[PDB]
């Protein structure tokens, strides 16, 4: 970003004293793991069902 | 008598191979008379139903 404006008046030939600069800001985020698990018994797959094979 | 004095016999040789029948004899009973006598069929559900008249 940029700094805020302000008053800027200087004396003639001030032998400038060197003002400090500006630096960037570092941001970071962490990773995340999502999962889903399922278990079905063998009997539930052999019997006849309506709407599913 | 009783094998010549210096004859080479099976007593002295050392490289004799073993003899295995290569067949396993199992006579334990495993017959199922009632299961063999009755008929076979297929069921498609946990509960099996039929009718009489």
């Amino acid at each position: 970003e940029l700094r805020q404006p302000g008053k800027n008046t200087r004396v003639e030939g001030e032998d400038a004293t060197i003002k400090a600069g500006s630096f960037t800001t570092m941001l970071n985020n962490f990773c995340q793991i999502s999962d889903e698990t399922l278990q079905v018994t063998g009997t539930a797959d052999k019997v006849k069902k309506a709407g599913r094979k | 008598m009783a094998t010549p004095t210096n004859a080479v016999s099976t007593v002295e040789i050392n490289g004799k191979r073993e003899d295995l029948i290569d067949i396993i004899y199992n006579i334990a009973p495993y017959d199922t008379p009632f299961m063999t006598a009755i008929g076979k069929g297929v069921a498609t559900a946990i509960t099996h139903e039929w009718q009489t008249d």
